[PDB]
DNA sequence: TCAGATTCCATTCGAATCCATTCGAAAATGATTACATTCGAATCCATTCGAAGATTCCATTTGAGCCTGCTCGAGCAGGCTCAAATGGAATCTTCGAATGGATTCGAATGTAATCATTTTCG
DNA sequence: CGAAAATGATTACATTCGAATCCATTCGAAGATTCCATTTGAGCCTGCTCGAGCAGGCTCAAATGGAATCTTCGAATGGATTCGAATGTAATCATTTTCGAATGGATTCGAATGGAATCTGATG
């Protein structure tokens, strides 16, 4: 066995060392098409459009999690909670 | 229910790349909500761009222009 | 050529034509505005490429990839301030 | 039209033994276009503020000073002034 | 005039000239772009002025002051999103 | 030149009993100029993206859709379309 | 006192010290500089608006940590999330 | 001259922001952040002044500098 | 001290970069105008500088009470491990929809003179 | 409330420019078939968060000095702003040539696999 926090740091190093995408592509494409159904019916997407959307969204989420970790450390914790997400998004004017 | 295809492991990986050591149990629904809002904004702008050009296909340049409009410029897909 | 008179690699005539294409109303563009702009673009390109090449040499790799561009940009304060864009395939800076 | 020729010339000037991929080339093209569009817009606004029609190297210098940070602006101004002085000689 | 033909108070010829003096290269401007723009500007002006006047009347006064404008803008979500400027004296 | 004449006309239309100071009038002029510059710039970019040369009411409509928040863009679009139709019919 | 200063529209800084500070800061960019009174008034309005908004964010940060007293760490967190640090 | 911005003034600005209590080390932090902001804006104002070949800073230069900074202001001619 | 994880040294190869050829596209050369910028004067505003004074903010000390930081135990929620189920990727195959380029061609914008308002300043 | 220098509005072309039809090609969508890697519960345990009671710190308020901001007055001057004239130079035709973009082809540098040696972590 490993103590709680060992594998966590291992994966932190692993995913801060790589450059790949961390979300599966078929679910994201389905979600994108379902969202776009509300604006116009019978739309077609280039593969490059969905790839661009995935890159942008992953970058957004990683930056948000960095701000959330800062908020968590401010309150003397290591666990991130929804209140940290809300505070970070509020200071960002979102 | 296509937002439940953004699974727990995927969000955990996205949090690990952000340096997050421990995670609550209520973080995943919050993340799904914020992702949905962001995607709705960007896709709305992109579809406006395709509609102006009298097209039926959403191209990568419409996405790039929409992102630049939100203030989230992206390199590597044109421009 | 005009670029050889100025002592540059970037094109002065093409940049002059683009500048003329991007002027509001009836606008004229001088011949030294293009020289200045070409010099600025070449300088910024050289700075970014030098940092990225140093990064590439650090990991014993001959070629430059978007990872090296990201590492070069985020490790520099001025380049980080100037370039706020997202790089497709650059990752993040490892920092626990 | 692209900037690949001049970017590769600059690269072979700086690092004469390292190459570049095509994704990195696309990213460099996007970077150059982004900065050029920013400078052009700022110069046009400066020309409009003073009620003038021609865009000169004074507008470019002011736009560079307004858009670039710190020592980047100083070295860029030096390089552009040197280029213009060598050209007009 | 053109404004009376369209049924507006904002000027169509002046806005047309201002639009023409802002197009890149040798660009042209249609005569209905000016009508659309004048309609949009008049609509937004009327919305802001209506909210500010309601705020002023609720204060039992007869004029509009920058404080009334700030109260009207900050109390509306849409006008808050659109207008993020700092109002001097509000 | 300024928009004080037309701002005053619109105010008399919406609140016939209410006046306005001069600082508020200056703030309103700044607001009108801000909105006009935003719309004009976005319309020019839209025309350039499509390799077109003329700015039309379609560019203005798309700029209004992209710049204004929802439920504020719908009424603006309606007012602009009505103005253009009334202008063309006469 | 919170209600007193939230319900007014005045300027909360004295004009003479702010003018002195503005001129001293500006002397690092060009000597023998002149100023309009409107330039200093605009600078004062903008700076007070900036400080009030930053203090609102700082209060949010203080409440996040279960306090009512604001500390420099709250200013630092607010400015880092904003993008200034 | 940064000490001419007194602690009662900082208290008033904090109260307008809804702040109930203040630490004693907040005033120096506030002075530092105000200095940084003022330098950032005045740099651009003087750049605009020098482009026009003037020796006097006007309100239009400040308005343009703020608009560049992303801090638009209404009521000073723009 | 032992089981996992991490990094490094060998081998081959196939995905990718760098080099070599033809070419329409565009840049440089050479007069010619006009068009815009620059260089003197001449008012003429608008900033700095000085002086004064009651007042109205600011400064310092004390002290009490309120707030924050610290110790400690309890519990609870998150992490790690493992076995089973599922669904993504990937590699073709076919087709069915839709860009994008040409060729007319009909719609509409800008320029020229003369008013007839009209807005801006007392 | 009045006057008058800008400046839209009208009539009339000239000619770009933006639309309507057609033809091909990309390319995007819909089926199909696996291995297998990723996800999903479930259990067990541990360390992290949280609440309560103390203990120490330190903020707000009040009173008394005292000090420096704010408004008005007025010269003095300097520095923006307008008016002509005189150049400086940028844009426009007309050729001619060179260069950069697309197409092919020879290395060759990144990319699996396959062990091997440490490095690290955790319980004894």
């Amino acid at each position: 066995r490993y103590r709680p926090g060992t594998v966590a740091l291992r994966e932190i190093r692993r995913y801060q060392k790589s450059t790949e995408l961390l979300i599966r592509k078929l679910p994201f494409q389905r979600l994108v098409r379902e969202i776009a159904q509300d604006f116009k019916t019978d739309l077609r997407f280039q593969s490059s459009a969905v790839m661009a959307l995935q890159e942008a969204s992953e970058a957004y989420l990683v930056g948000l999690f960095e701000d959330t970790n800062l908020c968590a450390i401010h309150a003397k914790r290591v666990t991130i909670m929804p209140k940290d997400i809300q505070l970070a998004r509020r200071i960002r004017g979102e | 229910d296509n937002i439940q295809g953004i699974t727990k492991p995927a969000i955990r990986r996205l949090a690990r790349r952000g340096g997050v050591k421990r995670i609550s149990g209520l973080i995943y629904e919050e993340t799904r909500g914020v992702l949905k809002v962001f995607l709705e904004n960007v896709i709305r702008d992109a579809v406006t761009y395709t509609e102006h050009a009298k097209r039926k296909t959403v191209t990568a340049m419409d996405v790039v222009y929409a992102l630049k409009r939100q203030g989230r410029t992206l390199y590597g897909f044109g421009g | 050529s005009r670029s050889q008179r100025a002592g540059l690699q970037f094109p002065v005539g093409r940049i002059h034509r683009h500048l003329k294409s991007r002027t509001t109303s009836h606008g004229r563009v001088g011949a030294t505005a293009a020289v200045y702009s070409a010099a600025i673009l070449e300088y910024l390109t050289a700075e970014v490429l030098e940092l990225a090449g140093n990064a590439s040499k650090d990991l014993k790799v001959k070629r430059i990839t978007p990872r090296h561009l990201q590492l070069a940009i985020r490790g520099d304060e001025e380049l980080d301030s100037l370039i706020k864009a997202t790089i497709a395939g650059g990752g993040v800076i490892p920092h626990i | 039209e692209s900037y690949s020729i001049y970017v590769y010339k600059v690269l072979k000037q700086v690092h004469p033994d390292t190459g570049i991929s095509s994704k990195a080339m696309g990213i460099m093209n996007s970077f150059v276009n982004d900065i050029f569009e920013r400078i052009a817009g700022e110069a046009s606004r400066l020309a409009h503020y003073n009620k003038r029609s021609t865009i000169t190297s004074r507008e470019i210098q002011t736009a560079v000073r307004l858009l670039l940070p710190g020592e980047l602006a100083k070295h860029a101004v030096s390089e552009g002034t040197k280029a213009v002085t060598k050209y007009t000689s």
